[PDB]
């Protein structure tokens, strides 16, 4: 038809992959498989893994900046107060 | 058209009719559904024995010609006589099956059989793509179950296997109560069945065989990707018929209605089959064949295809799936009645071959089953007996929105998903 940019992805038949060989995959219909009343006892110790994994990725930059933003917030606290009221002249303007 | 089975001591069957040669042989009535994952191929091994150059020498000597079929639920050793000579082929299977099942087991014999049947199994991997997948179809159909293994047996059980296996499986279903002699050709029941009386002596008479547990159908699929290969070779199956079947019939001729196809034969194209109004349009598959295998516990009803269109496989399946579902809902009369008349004119041209080792197989395996074989005219009563309310009946058991099985090798990558194909079961409705 109206030609086509060649591209990184194909269709069914032509993805685009590298010839496969040696590999044989297996599967079993769903329908003859287990109701799902199995996950738990095989797989709940299993998962709430990957996040062993990650917490500290998260959980460290959280860490730094919700105590960066709690200790600017109590200074501002203080400043607005009696006690600051000093403090507060020197560091305004 | 005969069938004269009765029982002495051991059971003998024999259908005669005036051709030219006879054929005699023991057919056993336990075959690869009854080996292990890990003895898989002892019964092939077996058969390659007995067509030994060795014992195929001394039968030829005496005029004799030597063959043998492995099977899932069966096992026969068969030889072919010039007719007169009905005597001296029951010599030398009575030399093979008592005094040399002794001598062909012999150090130097069975490591050059055992050579010629790993050079025989690996061929037929690297090479045989329709029947490697229609192999490995039964092979996930029935998974973990007996109709899983196939005939020739695994290159990996086949190599670690001695002569002590050949030996403990010789034993334990080479006995009388697990066998079936069989005569074919043109020779009389009562010219062979005294041959038999003649000589007495029992051996391991008393000995039953080792029981089991049950054959399943389990929907599920290999697929055994291959992109080097220049074709895609798929099957795809439900659950069919065992022998022994009420709806045995059936399900054959709902086969029969889509029935076979070869895209280059000008004959083929032209078929009564509505199937190919839609396959022939891009030319969807080089050909596909429908089959209903039926074995003693189970089989499959399904069809085998192979193609060059590797863009467009998901149009195979799909227009033949949707095929399939108007077994259930919209057959028509006349597509019944084409279906009759083309199976019987197939199940003639088995059953009545002019060859009397098909003869004895066909004969063989039956009696071992229902002890008793069916008259070509009896099926043909059965045939047209089978109403359009029978073959929906039977579909909207075994067709609709039921579990499939599918095994393919090659390019498949344009074969989807199982739950795609297997949603095409069944149709939407209101």
């Amino acid at each position: 038809g109206p030609p086509s940019g060649k591209t990184y992805m194909g269709w069914w038949g032509h993805m685009g992959g590298p010839k496969q060989k040696g590999i044989t995959s297996y599967a079993v219909s769903p329908y003859a498989q287990k109701p799902l009343q199995g996950i738990f006892h095989n797989a709940v110790f299993n998962s709430f893994r990957r996040f062993k994994s990650q917490f500290l990725y998260v959980l460290i930059p959280a860490g730094i900046y919700w105590y960066w933003w709690k200790n600017g917030n109590e200074y501002n606290e203080f400043l607005y107060s009696k006690a600051g009221r000093e403090e507060l002249e020197r560091v305004n303007v | 058209a005969e069938v004269t089975q009765l029982s002495n001591g051991i059971v003998v069957a024999t259908e005669h009719n005036p051709a030219h040669t006879a054929s005699v042989g023991v057919v056993f009535g336990s075959g690869a559904a009854n080996e292990n994952p890990y003895n898989n191929g002892v019964s092939n091994l077996w058969k390659n024995i007995f067509l030994s150059k060795e014992n195929s020498a001394v039968a030829a000597k005496e005029g004799l010609a030597l063959s043998s079929n492995i099977s899932r639920d069966f096992q026969s050793y068969i030889v072919s006589s010039l007719p007169g000579s009905t005597d001296k082929s029951l010599d030398f299977l009575n030399q093979s099956f008592i005094q040399q099942k002794a001598n062909l087991l012999s150090s130097s014999n069975f490591e050059a059989t055992k050579k010629s049947v790993l050079k025989q199994v690996q061929d037929f991997e690297d090479n045989d793509h329709p029947n490697r997948v229609l192999e490995h179809l039964h092979s996930t159909a029935f998974q973990n179950t007996p109709l899983s293994l196939p005939t020739r047996g695994t290159l990996e059980s086949l190599e670690n296997l001695v002569v002590a296996d050949l030996e403990s499986f010789a034993n334990n279903h080479f006995l009388n109560s697990n066998a079936v002699v069989v005569g074919t050709g043109n020779i009389k029941h009562e010219d062979l069945v005294n041959s038999i009386e003649s000589k007495n002596l029992s051996l391991q008479t008393g000995t039953k065989p080792v029981l089991k547990k049950k054959a399943a159908f389990l929907g599920s699929e290999v697929r055994l990707r291959d992109d080097t290969l220049p074709k895609a070779w798929i099957s795809l199956a439900v659950e069919g018929e065992p022998v022994n079947s009420p709806n045995y019939f059936v399900a054959k001729l709902a086969a029969q209605i889509f029935g076979s196809y070869n895209a280059f034969e000008p004959a083929s194209r032209l078929q009564g089959i509505k199937l190919l109004d839609n396959i022939q349009e891009y030319q969807l598959c080089d050909n596909f064949n429908h089959f209903s295998l039926s074995y003693k516990d189970s089989g499959l009803w399904g069809f085998s295809t192979a193609t060059r269109n590797v863009t467009m496989i998901d149009d195979l399946i799909h227009f033949t799936l949707k095929q399939w579902n108007r077994l259930t809902i919209s057959v028509t009369d006349t597509e019944v009645e084409r279906a009759k008349s083309l199976l019987k004119l197939q199940l003639g041209q088995l059953y009545e071959s002019g060859n009397p080792v098909n003869d004895a197989n066909l004969l063989g395996a039956e009696v071992l089953i229902k002890g008793s074989k069916l008259s070509l005219g009896e099926a043909f009563k059965k045939i047209d007996a089978i109403t359009v309310k029978d073959v929906k009946a039977w579909a909207g058991k075994r067709l609709w929105d039921q579990d499939i099985a599918i095994a393919g090798t090659g390019q498949i990558e344009g074969l989807l998903d199982y739950m795609r194909i297997r949603s095409d079961m069944s149709m939407m409705r209101w």
